[PDB]
């Protein structure tokens, strides 16, 4: 039995992970979290637990 | 509204396309795609008819 949510995963697969690129148009997978758009840094004062 | 229709999840199991086609097999994928095709498309329509 799985539990498909938002928060961090406890499970993962036997993948191998990458560096990041930022600044660029990339492919990515944040634990499962999947999309496509250009990563930087927010600035953003996100609290402890989120 | 429009934007807020993307989020519905129109019978599917769930209303992010890449989780449905990064989770099912093709077979079954098209299955729940289609659902929120349907209700996306609906969607559209009702605002360009507005």
């Amino acid at each position: 039995s799985f539990e498909l949510l938002h928060a961090p995963a406890t499970v993962c697969g036997p993948k191998k992970s990458t560096n990041l690129v930022k600044n660029k148009c990339v492919n990515f997978n944040f634990n499962g979290l999947t999309g496509t758009g250009v990563l930087t840094e927010s600035n953003k004062k996100f609290l402890p637990f989120q | 509204t429009l934007v807020k229709q993307l989020s519905s999840n129109f019978g599917a199991i769930s209303s992010v396309l890449n989780d449905i086609l990064s989770r099912l097999d093709k077979p079954e994928a098209e299955v729940q795609i289609d659902r929120l095709i349907t209700g996306r498309l609906q969607s559209l329509q009702t605002y360009v008819t507005q």
